RNA sequence: UCUGAUGGAGGAUCGAGUUGAUACUGACGUGCAAAUCGUUCAUUUCAAUCACGUUUAGGGGCGAAAGACUAAUCGAAAAG
RNA sequence: GAGAACUUUGAAGACUGAAGUGGAGAAGGGUUUCUUGUCAACUGUGAUUGAACAAGAGUUAGCCGCUCCUAAGGGAUAGCUGAAAAGUGUUUAAAGGGGUCCCCGUCUCAAAAGGGAAACAGGUUGAUAUUCCUGUGCCAAUAGUAUUAUGAGUUAGAUGGUAACAUAUAUAUAAAUGAACUCCUUUACAUAGGCUUUACACUCGGGGUGCGUUUUCUUUGCACUUUACCUUUAUAACAAACCUUGGAAUCAAUUUACUUGGAGAAGAGGUUCGUUGAACUCAAUUCAAAAAUUUGUUUUGUAGCAAUAGUAAUUCGUAAUUAUCCGAAGUGGUAAGGACUAUCCUUGAAAAAAGGAGGGAACGGCUUUGUGCUUUGCUACUCUUAAUACUUGUAUGAGCGUACCAACAACCGCAUCAGGUCUCCAAGGUUAACAGCCUCUGGUUAAAUAGAAAAAAGUAGGUAAGGGAAGUCGGCAAAAUAGAUCCGUAACUUCGGGAAAAGGAUUGGCUCUGAGGACAUUAAUGUUAACUCAGAACUGAAACGGACAAGGGGAAUCCGACUGUUUAAUUAAAACAUAGCAUUGUGAAAAGCCACAACUGGUAUUAACACAAUGUGAUUUCUGCCCAGUGCUUUG
RNA sequence: UUAUCCAUUUAUAGGGAUGAAUU
C-alpha cells in the first residue's frame, strides 16, 4: 500500500497496461467520502476524495479496459 | 564533612585485613586514581585505562607506563640517554 | 479499593503503625531531591531568560 | 523430541507398522509385540 | 491482562532475540523480535563515528541506496577533521622537504 | 603409590595455555637487507593490553620494501612510548627511547630491553614487565659483548644482536599486596591451573611423599639430589643452603 | 581543621529465589523414596549458579585433599 | 447404562492464587494425537471412563528452524616412528582460488541458545497453522542475443551548499566511468551504578452501548469501546556529534551525579546519525498576502495498510441489515534504546559475508588504406531498469523436520512412585516487595478406596493455675520482640567498627491544619497533579507492626584471622584453601619441571616483577643455640 | 666446512662511506 496524493500520477497509472483490478469504497464519515484503490503487481495504490463530485467525475473517467470492484 | 580520620580511600575494605597492610596499600591508590599531567597538551587528564595504559581524556593519545606511575626512578634513565 | 483511595488521598490512613517500609523505602530521598534540585534550577533558567537576574548573580546560586 | 531426523522418522513408522497386531483370518489356518509405556525402543 | 510466549523457535532471551511486544485488531497480545541493534561506522584516524552514513546491518546495509552510504569528499571514511589534517600536513611536509633540499645546498 | 600432581602437570589435559584471547605471539622485526645497512622507521598505530602478560603489548605498522602495502606486528612495549612515536630499526638507527639497535654500537652503561641470545630469534630475553638488562662493555676487537641480566649474571653476546633503548614498562607490578581470594583467582584465570597450590603434607600418604603421619611433618629431609627420578623431586631441589639470605 | 549535603565503593549486612543440608539425632524406616517428608537452618555481586557443547580412561584421570569421585559398585572401576 | 461415592450435564460450596496442575518450547519419549466401537486382562476399590483393547484418520513453508561460517576441539592429508594395530599433524610438501605470466592457499566436520538475506493480520477443521484460505508484502537470483519503453551522460565518465553535507520521487530514488594492487569499517562483544526516552501493562474521569443488585441508598457496580507487518514510511520532538559566525576572569554553560572551554566557551543560525513510526497542519484542499512560485486562515483522513477484519449489542429467511468503536491524564511494573560515571595484576572471541576508500589499466559509432595499429569520408550515441521475443536441455523458489507430553499418570527412577529434570510470558488488593495471605483471566474439584463411632496408643498441633531450668550430659524442642519512627548506645579497637549493641518511648478509626509542582496574562489575577511527611483535636472495655510476615540478648575463655570448599547415603569442623611470609632450582633450545615405547610434546602466543617445587598461614612483637647423626651441595 | 645439530622468515639485495611511496 502507497498512498498517493497528486491526481496526474494516478491518471498516468491508469493507463498503465500492467494494472488489473479497481476498487471503489464509499462509507459515512460524520456524506460519504470514497478511496479509489488501483491493484497492480508491484503494489495497492489508493486515493482518498473528500469531493463526492470529485469521485463521481474521476470513477468514470478510469478505463473501461479493467475490472471494477465494490467490497458493500 | 570528613567522615573518616585516617583510613580515607581504603574504607571500602571494611575492617578486614591489616592496617599494616591498609596503610601500605593506601600509598599507591591514592596516587593511582588521581588524574596526571599530559604532556601533549597540559591538561591534567590522564588517568589509567589498563596496568600499564594511561590515556588523556583530551587528547586520546594514549601513552605506556609503569603499572600505576606514570613515571619512575626505573624510567628516569631517559637523562643519562637523551644528555647524549 | 477506590472508596480506600480516595480515603488515602483525603488522608486517612498514614498511620505509623500503618507504615511498614523505611523512611527511604516509601520515598526515594534521592527522588526527592532531583525534583527539587529540577524545580529550582528552571526556575533559574526562566530567571535567565526573563533577564531578571545577572549572570554573576545567578552562577552563585 | 519434536526435532528429528529422516531415518529416526522412517525408523520409527516401521516400529509403529510392526506394532500391528497378527490378521483374523491368518489364524484361520502374536508375542513379539511391544507396548507404548511398558518397552522403551530406545532408538 | 493478557500473557504471550515466543514464536520463533528460540526461546531464550539472548541478546540477538530481544522482544517489542504489540497489541493485535484480533484483540490479542502478540509478540515480535526487534532486529539486533548495529554499530556504528568510524574513522581509521580518531576511531570516531563518522555522519553521513547509515549505520544498518550486513544485509541491510547492502541493500541501502547508494545515497546512504558516503560522503562526497575525498576519503569520505575519514572524518572531515581528520581529513583537513591530513590535508595540510600533507602540503606543508612536502613544502619542509623542499626548504630543507634548497638549504642543502 | 599412583601419579602424583606434580606429575600429572606436564601430560597437558588441563594445563594448557588458555590462548583464546591472547592478541598474538610477542616477536620482533625480523632480518632483512634494510636492517643489515641503514635504518628503516615504523610508526605505532595502537597499544593495547595482552590478558596474559603484564606488559603491554605495541601495534606497529611497517611497510616493506617489495610488496606495495603494509604489514603489522606485535612488539613488547617498553615505557614512555607513545603512539605517534616513530620507531627506528636497524643499525644506523639514532638510539633513543623504543627504538632497534645492535649490541655493538649503544655505549656501556644504558639500559635496554628485548635481548636477543642468538641473532635472528627475533627477541627471547628481558620481556617481563618492568625490568631491564645493562650492558658492561664491548668487546675490544667487536663482535662481543657482556650484559647483566637483572637475575644478576654476566652473559656474552655476539654484536649482531638486537635490542630495544629504555625499558619495558607496567613498573613495579609487585608492589601493590592482593588483599583478597578474588583477585588471585582473576590472575591466574588467563594463565594456567596453578592454584591453588595445597599443601603437600596434608595429602594423603600416598599421592604425595611428604604426606602421612598423625602430625603432619615430613619426616625424612625435605632436600633432594638432583640425580633423583621424576616422582622423588618434590622438597628444595638440591639446595645449597637453607634459610634468610645474608647478601 | 569542624559542620550540612550530594555521591554510590565494598570477594559489606538481612533476606525470599536458586544452591545446600545445621538441628530436631523429629516422622517413615515391610517407607512416597535402595536417602524421602515437616519445621528449623545456610547462601544471594561474586573464589557465584545453571544449561548445551568440549577435553582428561584404570596402575590411569580428577581432586580449594575426606582415601573423595570416576554410572547405586573404588585402598585400584566395569565386560569377557 | 441392568448396574454410578470415584462417567457425563446443571445447581452449590471451594481450591490452584499468575515463582499456578495456565499458555508455549528444549533434551527424552514415538502415536500416547482425533473420531467411531470397545471391557478378556489393567486402570492395586467400583467402573459405562481411560495414557487399556479394536478399526480408521491426522503433521502441507522461497519467509519458523536445520542446511551456511567460525570456538574451545575432533578426524584426516605430507613427512616421522611403530611389525602392526596405532601415535603424531608441516617437524626437507613439486600441496587448490583469482587475475592475466603474477599473486594468494592443508582439507573437512563440529552451535536447532553465537553471527546469521526473507512475514504479517484475520478466518480455517475431529485431529495441522506465521505452513491451509483470504488479503497485503518482502527476500534472493534471473543466460546470450534482438527489440521496444523508463532515465541519466556525451559529442571518455553529473550536480548544488562557504560547512557539517545534500541532490535521480521514473509504477520501481536503478544508472554519478572505473582494472591490477592495498587500508580500513561493519559483522563484533565485561560488570556495577544511577538518570532519561519510548512502547507494552496497570489505573483514573467523561461519552456510548449491554449486563446485574436494588427490604433500604446508590448521576449506580461489571464487560466492550481495538488496529499488525510493510510504505529509504513522511515529519515533529529529544539525548549527542559536527559546521558557520561569534572571541570570554567579575570565569563561564551544565548533570541527580562531573563534565567542557583560546587545540575556541557562551549567544544566534544550521547539518547529521540514533531513538521512536502519523508526534507536528502531516497530506492535498476552501480562503488572503509574495511573481514569469513563497507565507497565514479552514475542510477532510483512524497518514495508506483500515473496516471489507474482529468485539460488543439490535432486528430479520433461519444468510443479510441496523447503530458504537473517542475529548483527555496518572502509576512505575516490566523490556529496549540513549548519554554517562565507576571497577579490574579479570580488559571482556572469529570467520562466513557485506560496505567504503587510496589508486588510475581500457575507452564513440559507421566505412576504408595499409602490418589491433596511422590513415582517409559522416555523425544523432554510452550505461541501467521493466517488458517482449528467439536460441540454449524444460531459464524461479531443492531436501528434512511441523501430531502429541513436557511430568499433574505420556522422561528416568523395576511402576499411573509425594523424588530429580533446562528457558519466556507474570493481574488486583494488602505491603518495601515478583514474600505471606485473599481474589479476577485460565485450570481443577483429582491424587492405589469410601460410610459410621470416636476409646487405648501413635502422630501434626493448641492451651494451661502457682513456682520458673529445680529436668537433663547439655535450657535439645518450644516461649519470649521481631515491623516502622523517635530517643539513647558502653568495654575494646587494626579508629574502619562493634552497633539494629545494651535500653527505652510511639503505633487504630473518623474529622481537620500546614508544607512539598507544572501551566498564561499586563508586580498582580487565573488554569491544574501526586501521594509523602509534620502537627491537631474527638473516640473506644487503654487497644491498634491486632492475622499474615519477623534478631532473644549479655559477661566470658579456647580454636580458626574473614567471605569460600569438602567426606553424594552416619562426621561441616578446630580440616583444606586463600591473601602474606620465606626458601630452592633455572640465562633456553647442549637449560629447569614434566609426558612419551621412539618420533615427539606441555609449561610456552613463555623469559627472573617469569616458570617449577615447597613449608607457614591476616596484622603486632618475635622467629634463641647446635653441622656431631642423616641428608643436600661446593673445589680437586 | 661438507658431516651433523640449532634458529629464522615469502628462505627477498656481496662487503664498507599518527599521511603515500605499486603498473
Amino acid at each position: 500500500p502507497k498512498q498517493i496524493t497528486d491526481i496526474r500520477k494516478f491518471l498516468k497509472i491508469s493507463r498503465k497496461p500492467d494494472t488489473t483490478a479497481v476498487i471503489i469504497m464509499k462509507k459515512k464519515s460524520k456524506t460519504v467520502i470514497t478511496k479509489l484503490k488501483l491493484r497492480t503487481k508491484k503494489y495497492l495504490y489508493t486515493m482518498v476524495f473528500a469531493d463526492r463530485k470529485k469521485a463521481e467525475r474521476i470513477e468514470n473517467s478510469l478505463l473501461p479496459s479493467l475490472k471494477r470492484i465494490y467490497y458493500p | 564533612s570528613r567522615r573518616t580520620k585516617k583510613v580515607g580511600l581504603t574504607g571500602k575494605y571494611g575492617t578486614r585485613y591489616g592496617s599494616s597492610l591498609r596503610k601500605q596499600i593506601k600509598k599507591i591508590e591514592l596516587m593511582q586514581h588521581a588524574k596526571y599531567l599530559c604532556t601533549f597538551c597540559g591538561k591534567t587528564a590522564t588517568k589509567r585505562t589498563c596496568v600499564g595504559i594511561w590515556k588523556c581524556k583530551k587528547c586520546k593519545r594514549k601513552v605506556c607506563g609503569g603499572a600505576w606511575s606514570l613515571t619512575t626512578p626505573a624510567a628516569v634513565a631517559k637523562s643519562t640517554i637523551i644528555r647524549l | 479499593v477506590r472508596l480506600y483511595k480516595l480515603a488515602k488521598r483525603k488522608g486517612r490512613h498514614m498511620g505509623i503503625g500503618k507504615r511498614k517500609g523505611t523512611k527511604n523505602a516509601r520515598t526515594n530521598q534521592k527522588t526527592l531531591w532531583i525534583k527539587r534540585q529540577r524545580v529550582l534550577r528552571r526556575l533559574l533558567k526562566r530567571l535567565r531568560d526573563s533577564k531578571k537576574v545577572d549572570r554573576h548573580l545567578y552562577h552563585s546560586f | 523430541g519434536s526435532i528429528k531426523r529422516f531415518r529416526l522418522k522412517q525408523r520409527l513408522g516401521k516400529c509403529r507398522r510392526q506394532n500391528r497386531p497378527v490378521p483374523h483370518w491368518y489364524r484361520l489356518k502374536n508375542t513379539k509385540r511391544r507396548h507404548w509405556r511398558r518397552t522403551k525402543l530406545g532408538l | 491482562a493478557q500473557r504471550v510466549h515466543y514464536r520463533r523457535h528460540n526461546h531464550y532471551n539472548t541478546k540477538s532475540n530481544k522482544v517489542r511486544p504489540v497489541r493485535t485488531p484480533g484483540g490479542k497480545l502478540t509478540i515480535h523480535v526487534v532486529k539486533k541493534k548495529a554499530g556504528k561506522p568510524k574513522c581509521a584516524d580518531c576511531k570516531t563515528a563518522i555522519q553521513g552514513v547509515k549505520a544498518l546491518r550486513p544485509a541491510d546495509n547492502y541493500r541501502a541506496r547508494r545515497k546512504n552510504r558516503t560522503v562526497a569528499r575525498a576519503y569520505g571514511s575519514i572524518c572531515a577533521r581528520c581529513i583537513r589534517e591530513r590535508i595540510m600536513r600533507a602540503f606543508l611536509f612536502e613544502e619542509q622537504k623542499c626548504v630543507r633540499q634548497v638549504l642543502k645546498e | 603409590g599412583r601419579v602424583i600432581r606434580g606429575q600429572r602437570k606436564g601430560r597437558g589435559s588441563i594445563f594448557k595455555s588458555h590462548n583464546h584471547h591472547r592478541k598474538g605471539a610477542a616477536k620482533l622485526r625480523h632480518l632483512d637487507y634494510c636492517e643489515k645497512k641503514g635504518y628503516i622507521k615504523g610508526l605505532v598505530k595502537d597499544i593495547i593490553h595482552d590478558p596474559g602478560r603484564g606488559a603491554p603489548l605495541a601495534k606497529v605498522i611497517f611497510k616493506r620494501t617489495e610488496k606495495y602495502g603494509k604489514k603489522e606486528e606485535l612488539i613488547i612495549a617498553s615505557e614512555g612510548m607513545f603512539t605517534g612515536q616513530y620507531i627506528s630499526c636497524g643499525t644506523k638507527a639514532p638510539l633513543s627511547v623504543g627504538n632497534i639497535l645492535p649490541i655493538g654500537k649503544m655505549p656501556e652503561g644504558t639500559l635496554i630491553c628485548n635481548l636477543e641470545h642468538r641473532t635472528g630469534n627475533r627477541g627471547t630475553l628481558v620481556k617481563a614487565s618492568g625490568c631491564y638488562a645493562t650492558v658492561v662493555g664491548q668487546s675490544e676487537d667487536g663482535k662481543k659483548t657482556k650484559v647483566r641480566l637483572p637475575s644478576g649474571a654476566k652473559k656474552t653476546i655476539d654484536a649482531k644482536a638486537r635490542a630495544m633503548v629504555g625499558v619495558v614498562g607496567a613498573g613495579g607490578r609487585i608492589d601493590k599486596p592482593i588483599l583478597k581470594a578474588g583477585v588471585a583467582h582473576h590472575k591466574y584465570r588467563v594463565k594456567r591451573n596453578c592454584w591453588p597450590k595445597v599443601r603437600g603434607v596434608a595429602m594423603n600418604p600416598v599421592e604425595h611423599p611428604h604426606g602421612g603421619g598423625n602430625h603432619q611433618h615430613i619426616g625424612h629431609p625435605s632436600t633432594v639430589s638432583r640425580s633423583a627420578p621424576a616422582g622423588q623431586k618434590v622438597g628444595l631441589i638440591a639446595a645449597r643452603r637453607t634459610g634468610l639470605l645474608r647478601g
